[PDB]
């Protein structure tokens, strides 16, 4: 009300409204799903078009050979944060000959988002990210909120109608976690999960975006007739 | 007052949303992408008959393979064009090749959200960036002051945009010739323009793989206007 | 050895193709002419890298000029961009001796010598033999203003051969260019090994040799 | 943050005026009247001290008339402290020009620089403008005797006769009536004092309430003398002209 | 440093500081530009509220940028000096690096660039100034007349006016200026410029300034008597 | 090495400047104009280190031309010389000093007098009836000490300068490839073709 | 840019079937003065890596602190700091190599030659060298200073190519290292009898031996030497 | 004083075929008269069918290869996974090398691959980034021993058609990969005999449309 | 480095 | 190479009864070559006289600098600077360039307007003050001037006598120095009149 | 500088 002018102002109930408004940009964003087994981690993203003449906005960004994310909210903010991860993944390789741990990648995003919530003049990030990766401790899925909160999960979803996919995964938890050494079946479970967040529109060839990383699988993105297999 | 980088309760940046209103007041610009090339057309909209119209430059060359049309506060576009040209040439210097149209667009859009309390406000102008590269062929992009860009088979920006976009929705197919696209831009411009369309208050341009980016002569555009009138009178 | 001279038919530009690392012959097949645009050439003498890098950079600066002003950059302007750049680096140890050769409606056929010293000179003929730069050809006896284009190409070709023979650090092949209105024209690469014997037999020169 | 408390001193009104410049000019309108009159053979600077006291040391006092160099002087109207900041800047610029070219600075060049500084405070920095109006009385060998004024806007204009501060409207009407082009310094002195005498908000115009200065070629042969009148000299010229 | 964003967007997509800057221009004394076949003329209004002025030393309304280009303006005088100085420096900088004087279009593009920069830079307000930039390109006989405004947009004009009652004098030019046949001589061009100002000025005395720019750096400012002869002839023809 | 001479006669200043540009044992040019017009009645000749010479001259030319446009007035030769000196006086204590020696020939329209100024790369300035920079200096000084008079005409000044160049061609051991002569008077700056 | 003051001499090392051995004498020389006789120049990092350092001892003590600080930093927000996300020899080496090359490039080098011995997660032997120039190389045997000239020839009789690494036992490897240290004591003017030896085995882990002495030295044939030729 | 440079010796060789290219180098790393390693690779796969070797000061060579490898990674990120052509790689490396113009990388760089027409390409750089496309190039200590041999045996220099007496040159012909590998092996065998800094091993990287494959041959260890 |  | 002996020249100052005298040569050269015989080395700011020897560019620069500083002084103080005060200003100004000094040998001469006491002072190039009662010397023939002054000088000389002493001191010192001569100027300074005399001297 |  009076306490939403800038990010440097607490409300009388100890709330940061500019952060909560940034969190609202995510809910407006198109749905994206993340889920993993012990062997592989999968991102599934519903891409959004402007109209029938327009392309479908890309949702998945590669960060390294072993790590990447999907975005929901301001795409430019996702570009800034993904570029930062790319550099931190790159620094880890060049200096220490070490692939950056997914847990540490989370810690770094959290600390970058935080600085923009405690300083005058700046603004919070207006995007949520689902980071998947395979490191020395196996498959990982992270959820990033621009409040700074980062959470390690078996599965989740963010964006519009994300609650539908999240409920499905919460039921399927015991099934999809066991899908080891079968990438196609884990994607199937991801596509069936995001399907619980659809209304009117269904999954078409230029609509669906899938990414996978695993034991002997570099982070690769599938678009166009490459995902026709899973429709 | 209130921050320049402030979010609204709906999760939108006030200053970005306000700049989108400035672009709606701008003169119309239309782009149509084909397999034979990409056509770019603009309404010049001279404020007085004493204003020498040929001096109105709303279609601009970035490199031999990338053209650019603008709509909104056109003065704001000069620094965006300057950066695009520098990016295009700099990449040719570093890599001895033409820069991808998407890479060039992405470079321009990285300026968009560099405002705060960097420049004092967002850009008040939208760009249609048309080009060709070996990888993805003929491409048309819409670059907003939000920092977002979409690829389009065809796109209209400015005052007559939503009217023009509904017309492009019906008219565009994958088999359009360059000659057809030219007439189609002239047809839709003539529909949404206040004053009557001639060679002096409207300007055509295209980008082909062979001849690169060309701004059409007034004599050439005049002939395409005469060709349009006859074919509309034919049924 | 780089030669650029002016005549009624336009500009002739002739260069050798040898690169040396001390007394070691690094290459016999180096391009010592940069094609900046259809109406602009740059010769290269001194540091191989310094010339290649900054004359390539000049091409970028000349292209930006055309985009900003919608017109071909004048030889005077192009030369001065490079001369003002190298002057900023003066004393740092840049080694560069270049002739910027072009045609424009404004100026006509123009040759500008630009130096890592910061020297910028306009002239009708510039030559770089050994480590010295001259305002006259390697021979200069055969020079007349009214010369046939294909007669003038020979003088350029013959002049590089003359220096290539005597100079240990000149040789490989002769690269010929003819600058005119509506751009320059490449007139081929001529191996000095084959050229020497052909020229000797036909001209009846180089009697001090034997073969 | 700090944005909350920013007055924004360098913005346009909806009418396209600069708030702070307009309000600064309002400030200056309450300051003691200063008059400049330019004659063929010299320039006069007359200025009224604001409601003085009997216990103010006048002979060692200076609030109105300041020396910039040997050829140029200024009459001040507004904040004395603000004026002194600008005066020291002008004094340095004059000596910088002399050091560089080995010639005394032309009057207009000095005026333009001070006026360019005032302009800056209206377009950037977010600071309040200088609440000062100047009358510049100077001589150079290009244009000879010159009168200029600058105001907080940084605009400057040339004059044959001009007033700044209080009752300029009234003062400018009286000057416009009695001024002629063929006028001499002695006449210009009489006009300046007669003008103040009629515009003054005080009961009577006395020596203790005036600062007076002349720039004359009235210097032995081809050169220019600045005379800042002493209290006793102002008293004498008041009797001579017949005001006391 | 003072970083505050003074030029920002409003809900209706307007930048009020830029629009209020145009209001400053509207307040400024009228300036007119008319290009003939082989010349350009810059007419300027001098408000007669100020008498006892020293016209020898008073800053003139038309400024030379180089020997071949002139700049007149409407709006804040103090602001105009900063644009004129920047333009004059850029003019000498161009001669130094390109070994050629600026084109009228290039000098306009630079001044317009400066005006724009002051609409999206922190801590600065836009220039309360619109400029008419007139002259002949090096070795060119084609007349050039350009206009700039606080937003930073610029464009070429057959003839144009700016400042107070510019709407009235633009009305006059729109009906009196034929493109197919522009003022053939200097006389015809000056006459049309004086006529256009007489619609607004008041008295044709010391209230009209005229500057004639011809090709090859041939610039002259007309005197009081020279202009007074045009004023006399126009009104004697009108009495009919 | 480069010859730059100056002689101030009754009603003008004449500047003779050598035409050759040499770097080591090579002649880069034989028709070089070692002069810049600072203002319509002020001419500067220059000799010294490559690049520095032209770069300094063009920088001074730009600053004087800027002053002329801004004030619609021509700076006096005394003022122009003082500016140039101060620019050189700055440079000696800079990271890389300008190694340029200059002669400034001007006609002061206010005083209706010709003025010649000799300034070295250190910023050492003197007003002289005649000046010179380099090896030629000592010889031309001794010769002009004899023949020069204050009331000499422009034609007399040219003959005496003609004699200096003739004598320098014999005496100096380098081919300086003749000189370019320029006269500065009330009517402005003109180049003498016949020399 | 400086010059070494207090210095350490040769560090010697080799691979064997199941791991790596490294050794260095316990001396800090002050030029020709053997000032410090209690200096440890093998610095263990976890239980899988030993860093042997020669050259300036002040710069060695700096590197010692960087490694101590590296272990601390790795533990931060790392639940697997003592497991899958522990510091590897290859990580520790690349860090030092980066630092060494950066410091030479700013013309202010760490005046040292460093050998990183250890065993990786998968049980692969790690042995790599870096020095004040940032020059890096790997070999079945590595040695710094005099060691390069006298130790390597002896250790390469045991391990000549990569194919002899599996045929070399720890008994044989240690014997070779201990013999090499005696030869260096005989012939290196700035060396000492007292040394430390570290074995990093993929089965038995890290064994660090302190206060070792060169023994079984041949001096007896020194009573049979008189003058420099003709003396009887 | 402190000298920031050193010589690690070794020699590299690039030969371009019609539809293939080879980049070979000895595996010996030396300092003064000491052998540092007998097998320390100097030719690297950099991705996008580009092989690179920076021979001279090993530290500067390792640094340059790292920076170029990093340059390839960021080309993919910034240009939608576009394949970096050999001509583009070459121009990028020129800017890397010239970056340190006044504190040079003391390395001779050769890169091999296929041009955009699918033909074998070799590019050769000086320490400060001057580059040129060639059929043949040897770099490093034994460059002076090998290059003349390659002039004779690859480009057929000073070789004429028997019975013409120097009237007609031997016809220029593309060599097979099997013929090229023989010349590489004989070049290094010869260099090893007469150069003290060359020996121990030879590693050859062959580039075809199919990808990058690797061959190793032992050299004399004296 | 190489250097006509 | 040595900056303080490129251009050459000399200054000498003496005190008399209720008067001071300062004198300088007129030569400016490039080592052996004489360029100008009009290069005066004595300047005055009001009634305070300053002579400067050494590198000519710095002589000119410091003259311009002290004119600048004394002009501002007068505007703010509303009185002419006195010799004692100006001496302190020269010292200050020279020492602020301690590690990049002006290659000069300044000499201050003048009569204190209030006390009427004759005052002379000399400086080293970093602004150390030599405040002598008798005489101050500076320049390429300082040794020669020290010798002449030390024998010729006696205290409390009348203005017209002091003139002869300082003149003979300069002239004979200058003739034994290659880089000094080509004319000489002598200032005779009394409380409220100053006479300036050019001397006939050998021109070689 | 001068120099006890």
């Amino acid at each position: 009300n009076n306490y939403d002018g800038d990010t440097v102002t607490f409300s009388p109930t100890g709330r940061l409204f500019q952060v909560e408004y940034a969190l609202e940009a995510i809910k407006q964003g198109s749905v994206t799903v993340g889920l993993r087994s012990n062997t592989h981690a999968v991102l599934v993203a519903l891409k959004r078009n402007a109209d029938e003449l327009s392309s479908y906005q890309k949702k998945i960004i590669k960060c390294d050979e072993h790590m990447g994310l999907s975005l929901a909210g301001l795409a430019p903010d996702a570009r800034v944060l993904s570029n930062y991860l790319r550099q931190q993944c790159n620094y880890s390789s060049l200096v220490f000959n070490r692939k950056l741990a997914v847990e540490r990648a989370g810690h770094l995003l959290c600390d970058k988002a935080q600085k923009n919530t405690q300083s005058y003049g700046g603004r919070p990030y207006g995007v949520g990210l689902l980071i998947i990766g395979y490191d020395k401790s196996g498959a990982h899925l992270l959820e990033f909120q621009p409040s700074g909160n980062v959470t390690e999960l078996y599965g989740t979803a963010i964006g519009a109608r994300s609650q539908g996919a999240k409920t499905y995964l919460e039921r399927t938890l015991d099934t999809f976690i066991k899908i080891d050494g079968n990438p196609d079946e884990l994607i199937k479970a991801g596509v069936e999960a995001i399907s619980q967040s659809l209304r009117d529109e269904s999954l078409t060839v230029d609509n669906l975006s899938i990414a996978i990383v695993g034991k002997d699988t570099p982070f690769t993105i599938y678009d166009g007739e490459a995902v026709a297999k899973y429709i | 007052d209130r921050g320049v980088s402030t979010f609204s309760p709906e999760g939108r940046l006030f200053q970005v949303e306000y700049s989108l209103e400035a672009i709606k007041l701008g003169s119309t610009a239309i782009g149509i992408a084909t397999k034979e090339g990409v056509v770019l057309g603009v309404e010049k909209r001279a404020t007085s008959p004493l204003l020498e119209s040929d001096s109105i430059e709303k279609i601009v060359e970035i490199d031999r393979h990338i053209g650019c049309a603008m709509s909104g506060l056109t003065a704001d576009a000069r620094s965006m064009i300057e950066h695009a040209r520098t990016a295009a040439v700099t990449h040719n210097l570093y890599y001895d090749e033409d820069i991808n149209v998407e890479s060039l667009t992405q470079s321009v859009c990285d300026l968009a959200l560099r405002f705060g309390e960097l420049m004092s406000r967002p850009f008040g102008v939208a760009l249609l960036i048309a080009g060709h590269d070996a990888d993805d062929g003929y491409q048309l992009f819409h670059a907003e002051p939000s920092g977002t860009f979409y690829r389009y088979n065809a796109k209209a920006i400015g005052s007559g945009s939503e009217g023009a976009q509904a017309e492009l929705l019906n008219e565009w197919h994958s088999s359009l010739t360059l000659k057809e696209a030219e007439l189609l831009v002239l047809k839709i411009l003539k529909q949404v323009m206040e004053e009557k369309l001639d060679e002096n208050n409207a300007q055509l341009s295209c980008i082909t793989k062979q001849d690169g980016f060309k701004i059409y002569d007034n004599e050439k555009t005049a002939e395409l206007i005469k060709e349009l009138k006859e074919k509309e009178a034919a049924e | 050895t780089t030669l650029a001279f002016r005549f009624q038919g336009g500009i002739i530009v002739a260069v050798d193709s040898r690169a040396t690392a001390g007394n070691w012959v690094a290459s016999q097949t180096v391009k010592k002419v940069i094609e900046i645009n259809p109406f602009l050439l740059g010769t290269m003498a001194g540091g191989a890298a310094d010339c290649q890098f900054w004359e390539t950079w000049l091409g970028s600066q000349c292209r930006l000029h055309e985009l900003r002003e919608k017109e071909r950059i004048s030889v005077a302007a192009a030369s001065k961009i490079l001369s003002n750049l190298v002057y900023q680096y003066k004393g740092a140890g840049l080694s560069m001796g270049t002739m910027i050769c072009g045609y424009t409606r404004k100026e006509g056929p123009t040759i500008y010598y630009v130096d890592s010293d910061g020297t910028r000179l306009k002239g009708d003929i510039f030559c770089v033999v050994s480590g010295q730069t001259f305002a006259y050809g390697v021979l200069d006896s055969n020079y007349k203003w009214d010369l046939s284009v294909e007669d003038a190409l020979y003088l350029g070709k013959r002049s590089i051969l003359a220096a290539a023979h005597r100079d240990a650090y000149s040789g490989g092949s002769v690269n010929l260019y003819h600058v005119t209105e509506d751009g320059w024209i490449y007139h081929g690469n001529h191996d000095v090994g084959e050229l020497f014997w052909k020229v000797k037999e036909e001209e009846g020169s180089f009697n001090n040799v034997i073969g | 943050g700090s944005r909350r408390y920013d007055s924004r001193t360098t913005i346009f009104s909806p009418e396209g005026r600069l708030y702070q410049v307009e309000y600064a000019l309002e400030s200056i309108s309450h300051a003691g009247t200063a008059i400049g009159i330019m004659a063929s053979d010299g320039i006069v600077l007359a200025a009224e001290r604001k409601v003085t006291s009997t216990l103010l040391e006048q002979d060692t006092s200076t609030e109105k008339l300041y020396k910039l160099n040997d050829k140029i002087a200024v009459a001040v109207a507004g904040l004395t402290a603000d004026a002194e900041i600008l005066i020291n800047t002008a004094r340095i610029h004059a000596q910088n020009y002399l050091k560089t070219y080995n010639e005394d600075i032309p009057v207009e060049i000095l005026v333009r620089r001070l006026s360019d500084i005032k302009q800056g405070y209206t377009q950037h920095g977010g600071l309040r403008p200088f609440g000062v109006s100047f009358i510049y009385a100077g001589y150079d060998d290009r244009y000879g005797y010159q009168l200029y004024t600058s105001n907080p806007s940084g605009n400057y204009t040339g004059w044959k006769a001009i007033s700044v501060g209080a009752n300029t409207s009234a003062a400018q009407t009286l000057l416009q009536m009695d001024y002629k082009d063929d006028m001499k310094v002695d006449d210009a002195i009489e006009l300046a004092l007669k003008t103040l005498s009629k515009t003054t908000d005080s009961s009577a115009l006395t020596y203790d309430r005036l600062e007076f200065a002349t720039i004359r070629k009235g210097a032995n042969d081809g050169e220019v003398y600045q005379k800042i009148f002493k209290p006793q000299e102002i008293k004498d010229i008041l009797v001579k002209t017949g005001i006391t | 440093g003072y970083d505050r964003a003074l030029s920002i967007f409003s809900p209706d997509g307007h930048i009020f500081q830029v629009e209020y800057a145009l209001e400053a221009v509207k307040r400024g004394t009228c300036a007119v530009g008319v290009k003939g076949k082989n010349c350009v003329v810059l007419g300027c209004e001098r408000r007669s509220t100020l008498k006892l002025q020293d016209t020898r030393i008073t800053p003139s309304k038309v400024s030379k940028i180089d020997s071949h280009v002139v700049l007149s303006f409407s709006g804040l005088n103090a602001d105009s000096r900063i644009l004129i100085e920047k333009a004059r420096v850029e003019a000498q900088s161009h001669r130094l690096t390109l070994e050629d004087p600026v084109t009228v279009e290039y000098l306009t593009r630079y001044v317009a660039g400066v005006q724009q920069r002051y609409t999206q830079s922190g801590g600065v307000r836009p220039f309360g100034v619109s400029t008419l930039i007139a002259g002949f390109d090096p070795r060119d006989d084609e007349p050039k007349l350009y206009q700039t405004e606080p937003s930073g947009i610029y464009s070429s004009w057959s003839a144009q006016t700016i400042g107070r009652n510019s709407k009235t004098v633009r009305e006059f030019l729109e009906k009196n200026y034929d493109r197919k046949e522009p003022p053939a001589t200097v006389e015809e061009c000056v006459k049309l410029t004086v006529r256009s100002l007489l619609e607004v000025v008041q008295t044709g005395a010391k209230n009209i300034e005229i500057t004639v720019v011809k090709p090859d750096s041939d610039i002259v400012a007309l005197s009081s008597e020279e202009i007074n002869q045009y004023v006399t002839q126009i009104e004697q023809e009108k009495q009919e | 090495m480069d010859i730059i001479l100056g002689i101030r006669v009754q009603d003008s200043v004449i500047l003779a400047s050598s035409k050759a540009v040499t770097r080591g044992i090579s002649v880069l040019k034989d028709s070089d104009d070692k002069t810049r017009q600072l203002s319509p009645h002020t001419l500067m000749s220059f000799a010294g280190e490559a690049g520095d010479t032209v770069q300094f001259a063009e920088y001074i030319q730009a600053n004087i031309q800027l002053y002329s446009i801004r004030e619609d007035y021509e700076l006096s030769p005394q003022a122009v010389s003082s500016f140039v000196r101060q620019e050189l006086a700055k440079s000696i204590r800079s990271r890389r000093p300008y190694q340029v020696n200059v002669l400034i020939g001007g006609y002061d329209k206010k005083k209706n007098k010709p003025e010649l100024y000799q300034i070295d790369y250190l910023g050492t300035k003197v007003e002289l009836p005649y000046g010179a920079h380099g090896y030629s200096g000592f010889y031309t000084f001794s010769l002009l000490d004899h023949h020069y008079r204050p009331d000499m005409t422009t034609e007399e000044g040219l003959d005496l300068l003609k004699l200096c160049v003739q004598e320098l061609e014999k005496r100096m051991p380098m081919d300086f490839k003749g000189v370019i002569v320029k006269i500065v008077d009330k009517d402005g700056i003109r180049q003498v073709d016949d020399f | 840019t400086q010059q070494p003051i207090v210095t350490g001499t040769s560090v010697i090392s080799m691979k064997y079937d199941n791991g790596v051995i490294i050794a260095a004498d316990n001396l800090g020389s002050y030029g020709s003065l053997l000032r410090f006789n209690g200096v440890e120049r093998l610095i263990p990092v976890g239980d899988n890596t030993v860093v042997g350092i020669s050259g300036d001892i002040s710069d060695m003590q700096h590197i010692e602190r960087l490694l101590k600080d590296l272990v601390t930093e790795n533990a931060y927000d790392n639940p697997l700091a003592d497991a899958e996300e522990a510091l590897e020899p290859s990580y520790i080496f690349e860090y030092l190599a980066t630092v060494m090359y950066q410091r030479r490039s700013k013309m202010n080098p760490l005046w040292n030659a460093i050998i990183v011995a250890g065993v990786q997660s998968n049980g692969d032997q790690f042995l790599r060298y870096v020095n004040l120039l940032g020059v890096t190389y790997s070999s079945p045997t590595l040695a710094t200073g005099f060691g390069a000239h006298m130790a390597n020839p002896l250790l390469r009789k045991v391990v000549d190519r990569e194919s002899d690494i599996p045929k070399t036992t720890v008994q044989v490897a240690e014997e070779a290292i201990v013999n090499a240290m005696r030869v260096l004591y005989y012939r290196d003017a700035r060396s000492s009898r007292n040394f430390s030896l570290a074995i990093i085995d993929k089965n038995t882990g890290l064994t660090f031996k302190k206060n070792l002495q060169v023994e079984n030295m041949k001096w007896d044939f020194a009573k049979d030497i008189k003058g420099y030729g003709t003396q009887k | 004083q402190f000298n920031p440079y050193g010589d690690n010796g070794g020699t590299i060789l690039g030969i371009a075929g019609e539809d293939f290219a080879v980049l070979a180098g000895d595996t010996r790393n030396i300092t003064d008269y000491s052998i540092n390693s007998r097998y320390e690779p100097k030719v690297f796969d950099c991705g996008d069918n580009i092989v690179m070797s920076a021979n001279g000061f090993a530290a500067d060579g390792d640094a340059l290869v790292k920076r170029f490898k990093n340059s390839v990674k960021w080309y993919h990120f910034d240009h939608n996974d576009k394949k970096l052509s050999i001509n583009s790689a070459a121009r990028n490396i020129q800017h890397l090398l010239y970056g340190k113009r006044f504190f040079p990388y003391y390395v001779h760089t050769i890169i091999a691959g296929l041009d955009e027409d699918g033909k074998g390409a070799v590019y050769s750089f000086d320490p400060v980034g001057s580059y040129e496309r060639e059929q043949c190039r040897a770099g490093g200590a034994a460059a002076s021993l090998i290059m003349p041999f390659l002039d004779n045996q690859v480009n057929f220099k000073n070789q004429y058609e028997p019975g013409t007496n120097g009237k007609v040159k031997k016809p220029l012909k593309y060599l097979s990969v099997e013929e090229v590998i023989k010349l590489v092996r004989d070049s290094f065998t010869s260099a090893t005999e007469r150069h003290i800094q060359v020996g121990d091993g030879l590693e050859i990287l062959i580039v075809t449309k199919d990808g990058v494959r690797k061959e190793f041959y032992e050299l004399k260890r004296d | 480095x190489a250097y006509x | 190479s040595d900056p303080s002996s490129i251009n050459g020249g000399i200054v000498v100052a003496m005190t008399g009864k209720d008067c001071v005298a300062i004198a300088c040569d007129l030569r400016l050269g490039s080592q052996s070559l004489g360029v100008s015989n009009k290069f005066e080395k004595i300047f005055h700011y009001g009634h305070v006289f300053l002579g400067i020897t050494g590198l000519a560019t710095d002589v000119t620069t410091l003259n311009e600098m002290f004119r600048y500083k004394t002009n501002l002084y007068k505007l703010k103080e509303e009185r002419a600077i006195e010799p004692e005060t100006f001496t302190q200003l020269v010292s200050s100004s020279l020492y602020e360039r301690r590690f990049g000094p002006y290659f000069v040998g300044p000499v201050v001469a003048g009569i204190n307007s209030k006390s009427g006491k004759p005052f002379i002072a000399g400086f080293d190039l970093i602004g150390c003050i030599d405040e002598a009662k008798d005489f101050i010397v500076s320049g390429t023939a300082s040794d020669q001037l020290f010798g002449m002054c030390e024998s010729l000088y006696e205290p409390n000389l009348e203005p017209e006598d002091l003139f002869e002493t300082i003149s003979q001191a300069l002239l004979n010192a200058a003739d034994r120095d290659a880089l000094s001569g080509w004319g000489a100027v002598v200032y005779i300074i009394k409380k409220d009149e100053v006479v300036k005399r050019y001397l006939k001297m050998r021109q070689d």
